[PDB]
């Protein structure tokens, strides 16, 4: 549940990161190419919980 | 409020609650079972009173 989906989330937002090194790291050498960098946020926290 | 796009609702389970809430009422369902043995006991009693 929750829980799990906060676990899931998290691992989401770290493969994204890692593609977005990778990406970078390989794309390093180009002309042109410019350094890029991936960026979180928190979901939408709204409250019915108490 | 205001309205998500590309997320949804979690259904409001805490599955815990409902399998606790299951085991409360098995409790309160073996004892008025229980009632129903006893009010056999009175009336079988009342077999026996003749």
């Amino acid at each position: 549940s929750s829980l799990i989906n906060h676990a899931m989330s998290g691992l989401n937002a770290a493969q994204a990161a890692l593609n977005t090194v990778s990406n970078n790291i390989n794309n390093y050498n180009v002309a042109g190419y410019t350094r890029q960098t991936t960026i979180l946020a928190q979901a939408n926290s709204t409250l019915g919980a108490g | 409020g205001k309205l998500t796009n590309g997320a949804l609702e979690a259904s409001n389970v805490d599955l815990s609650k409902e399998l606790v809430n299951m085991i409360v009422a098995q409790r309160n369902y073996q004892s008025n079972a229980q009632t129903i043995k006893t009010q056999d006991q009175i009336l079988n009693t009342l077999v026996n009173l003749r």
